[PDB]
């Protein structure tokens, strides 16, 4: 209540001591920050002639300046000064400028100079920071008869495409094929040898990424944990087909489109990051897990104990790869899958025994054996 | 599927059949040491 | 020339404005920071009765606190406020730890949260930040059958250690017992003679600290003052049970394994801060206060007029019962309790009257009479009620005197040796129980001593 307010004034308002009048609703969040051994952060923001403290950090602001407090020790030592156990760092509420300035001004030169000779991975971290701030700096600094035709033609196609969320998974499985064809056709040598590369790739990148966001949202609305798996399986398979089909046609057709219809500088090369590929695999793993479980369910009298118990054991494991998944912490899921394979095994062992008896009982009848 | 088992050592354990990790606790009065009272009759209150 | 010095004072020294006396040798580096379009940084550190400003960043010190100034613009605009174009960031004297926490806490959630679903090129920034924080975490945290044994035993229980949020109070109790057994096995030196004493002591400290914080985390959320006393005391006592058991078991069993599993110079020593012990005391205080109020309500006809007035004052007291009981600030509640205790006393005397009748109404059966005294623990411990009903408890003591004499006579009357052993054991249990209860209920009354 001394350092917290003093720093707030020093950065936001008058560079002086705030009167000892802790009669604000924000005093609770301050007291939580200090006393609660879990609250390692506290945000402060200057309001309209007001001060607002909150443990929650939010980024709805456009280009405002905020300051966040950071704790060193589990709990504050009240007897000691409130500036000997807490760090401060300011930051702008700008998704581009804040990262650019923060990294460029603080982190890049800090790592370059402030490095211990005995610590590794420093040269890699340095390269990462350089590439990062470079990309941000680029973004931070940012006959009409043919031009009109191009705008009207591709704007029409784009607007027809943009109504994508209105389509179900079972329908977009076919749209991926139609969209790839029509977009590659319109790029052809119609009114000009070749339209500037800018849109030539940008539109396809939007369309590909749009399918990604589309499938990510639509698979979430299936509730890939509830009882009506019958309908989920149908829609899920469609989601995979969307993801894989687009990637396949992109990689194949691009090779010939840029050689036959539009004299584009790129030849026998692809463009698409293939983020759908990872999303498709994600759903495939889910389908395989759910399918195996249903197969065990048919044998429920054989592995009753395993099936019932493991269902709830594996639920917190699945929670490591939620709906609308993005593989930016993928190692966490890898750990979940490793445990899945090691814990489900008793089920496989008991069923393996049953299957051996049930199959070997077949008196070498090729028909029954195959089935 | 749930059941309890008593032993001569003066304790009663809990368990079940399907999910064997629901609440693997034991029952004990507010006592210390052992008190091997050799429990010999167990029943259940026939109500909700 | 205002912000640089004023901020230094606010963080390092006195929380006040420095007099306008820029007559220090360090003023040159400060002036360079302001005027030089190249010097985008300036570190400040408080030395022994000194302040040192320099763009140079160093980590020669061990655990000091420093601050570095950063500009947004190449040059300071003196016309504009001198605190609207300069940012600061503090750090500890660790070139790796500072970067790890700063990046993880700031950038990782910044990009992930502050993102439009339709905006591209962010996937690259995401991957960069992921590798960035990963490499920082990796370095910060940095035959084989020995290490593998340790890891297998650790992971057996580390899964929950690192994911306790998903458990509940009952599971925590089980975890306390479970964990002790698992770690005890790690002291075994049969897979490999090597045993890393320092690793076990460090790990136990880490587990104790984090686990303790967890327990109080869950307890804090209960809001243990609501009307459903039944649920309050149930969950409350669970927290106490966790606290007491964990402290007792960890300290006792640790002191044992140091000499039993590994014949180390250590034995019978404490290795835990016992934060849960303090928590348990706080929980007991909340129970006592919440309970004694409920007891007043149970006996409400005795002093109804007082309970009404006491409730109205009890409420603003209860408002001073926070959670996350930081021992540094606990006097706030203690003062509230003191005032609470002072004002409820007239009701306690009226209750003592009702209790005198309540006990008198009970048939002369030592069991039910004793149970009534043992049941109403909070009320008996009241100085008023204790004095007022001392004669009845003294009578029950005389009954206990008879009880042991009866047991004595059965004793004096005492293969078949097994049954004798069982019988005398039963006598020990009965007599021991009596003296233990009597001590508590008679409040060490001289009659008890005999």
């Amino acid at each position: 209540k001394l350092f917290i307010f003093t720093t707030t004034q020093n950065y936001f308002g008058l560079m002086s001591e705030l009167w000892d009048q802790p009669l604000l609703c924000n005093c609770l969040e301050i007291n939580n920050f200090l006393d609660d051994g879990n609250q390692m952060l506290l945000r402060v923001q200057r309001s309209d002639a007001g001060i607002s403290f909150s443990n929650t950090i939010e980024f709805g602001d456009t280009k405002d300046k905020v300051l966040v407090f950071f704790k060193l020790r589990p709990e504050v030592i009240t007897d000691e000064n409130l500036h000997d156990n807490i760090l401060v760092s300011s930051m702008l509420e700008s998704p581009i400028s804040s990262l650019y300035q923060a990294v460029r001004q603080v982190f890049a030169p800090m790592l370059l100079k402030d490095q211990e000779w005995s610590r590794n991975f420093d040269p890699k971290l340095q390269n990462l920071l350089s590439e990062l701030e470079a990309g941000l700096g680029i973004v931070l600094r940012r006959s009409k008869e043919r031009a009109n035709y191009f705008k009207e033609l591709f704007e029409t196609i784009a607007r027809e495409f943009y109504n994508l969320d209105s389509l179900s998974l079972l329908e977009v499985v076919d749209l991926v094929e139609t969209t790839q064809d029509v977009v590659d056709d319109v790029w052809r040598q119609t009114e000009h040898d070749h339209y500037p590369e800018s849109r030539m790739l940008h539109l396809l990148d939007i369309i590909g990424g749009s399918f990604g966001r589309f499938v990510q949202k639509k698979l979430g609305t299936l509730n890939l944990w509830e009882d009506p798996y019958y309908l989920v399986k149908e829609s899920l398979k469609a989601g995979i087909s969307i993801c894989e089909q687009w990637v396949i046609v992109c990689n194949h057709l691009t090779g010939q489109v840029w050689q036959r219809y539009v004299p584009h500088p790129w030849k026998n090369e692809k463009y698409f990051p293939e983020t759908l590929d990872k999303l498709g695999k994600r759903l495939e793993e889910v389908l395989a897990i759910r399918t195996i479980h249903e197969k065990f369910l048919y044998f429920l009298p054989a592995s009753e104990e395993k099936i019932i118990c493991l269902t709830r054991v594996f639920e917190p494991f699945t929670g490591l790869n939620p709906v609308q998944y993005n593989p930016y912490t993928e190692p966490l899921w890898k750990a979940a899958v490793s445990q899945y394979e090691k814990i489900i095994a008793p089920a496989e062992q008991k069923i393996a025994g049953k299957l051996k008896n049930y199959i070997s009982e077949i008196q070498d009848s090729p028909q029954q054996l195959l089935q | 599927n749930h059941f309890i088992i008593g032993t001569d050592m003066g304790l009663i354990s809990h368990g079940t059949r399907q999910d064997l990790r629901v609440a693997p606790k034991l029952f004990k009065p507010q006592q210390h040491g052992i008190r091997p009272v050799k429990v010999n009759v167990i029943d259940f209150s026939p109500f909700g | 020339k205002l912000f640089i010095f004023t901020t230094t004072q606010n963080y390092f020294g006195l929380m006040s404005e420095l007099w306008d006396q820029p007559l220090l040798c360090n003023c040159l580096e400060i002036n360079n920071f302001l005027d030089d379009g190249n010097q985008m940084l300036l570190r400040v550190q408080r030395s022994d009765a000194g302040i040192s400003f320099s763009n140079t960043i160093e980590f020669g010190d061990t655990k000091d606190k420093v601050l570095v100034f950063f500009k947004l613009r190449p040059e300071v605009i003196t016309d504009e406020n001198l605190h609207d174009n300069i940012l600061v960031s503090s750090m500890l004297e660790s070139p790796i730890s500072s970067l790890y926490q700063a990046v993880r806490q700031v950038f990782a959630p910044m990009l992930l949260k502050d993102q439009e679903w339709s905006r591209n090129f962010d996937p690259k920034l995401q991957n960069l930040l992921s590798e960035l924080e990963a490499g920082l975490g990796i370095v910060l945290r940095r035959s084989k059958e020995r290490a593998n044994y340790f890891k297998e035993l650790f992971e057996t229980i580390a899964r929950e250690f690192y994911n306790l949020d998903s458990l509940s109070l009952l599971e925590v109790v089980d975890l306390v017992e479970t964990t002790q057994d698992v770690v005890d096995d790690v002291w075994r030196q049969t897979e490999h003679d090597h045993y890393p004493e320092s690793r076990m002591l460090h790990l136990l400290d880490i587990i104790g600290g984090s686990f303790g914080r967890f327990v109080q985390k869950k307890l804090g959320t209960l809001n243990l003052w609501e009307d459903p006393y039944y649920l309050v005391k149930e969950s409350l006592k669970a927290g106490i049970s966790i606290c007491e058991q964990w402290v007792i078991v960890c300290n006792h069993l640790t002191g044992q394994v140091w000499q039993r599993y590994v014949p180390h110079p250590w034995k019978n020593e404490k290795y835990f801060p016992e934060t849960l012990d303090k928590l348990g005391k706080r929980l007991e205080e909340v129970l006592a206060i919440r309970t004694i109020h409920e007891k007043f309500l149970y006996f409400l006809p005795a002093s109804e007029e007082k309970i009404i007035c006491l409730t109205r004052v009890f409420e603003p007291f209860t408002g001073l019962n926070p959670v996350q009981y930081n021992p540094y600030t606990e006097p706030l509640w203690k003062a509230a309790v003191s005032q609470y205790e002072k004002i409820i006393a007239p009701a306690e005397q009226k209750i003592a009257g009702k209790l005198k009748n309540y006990i008198s109404e009970i048939q002369d059966s030592p069991q039910q009479l004793l149970q009534a005294f043992l049941k109403y623990k909070e009320l008996v411990k009241r100085p008023t009620i204790s004095k007022e009903l001392m004669l009845e408890r003294e009578t029950l003591l005389a009954r206990l005197v008879d009880s042991i004499k009866d047991f004595r006579l059965d004793f004096e009357n005492r293969s078949e040796v097994v049954n004798s052993i069982v019988w005398v054991r039963q006598l020990e249990l009965k007599v021991d129980d009596t003296i233990k209860i009597a001590e508590a209920l008679l409040s060490d009354l001289p009659g008890f001593r005999c």
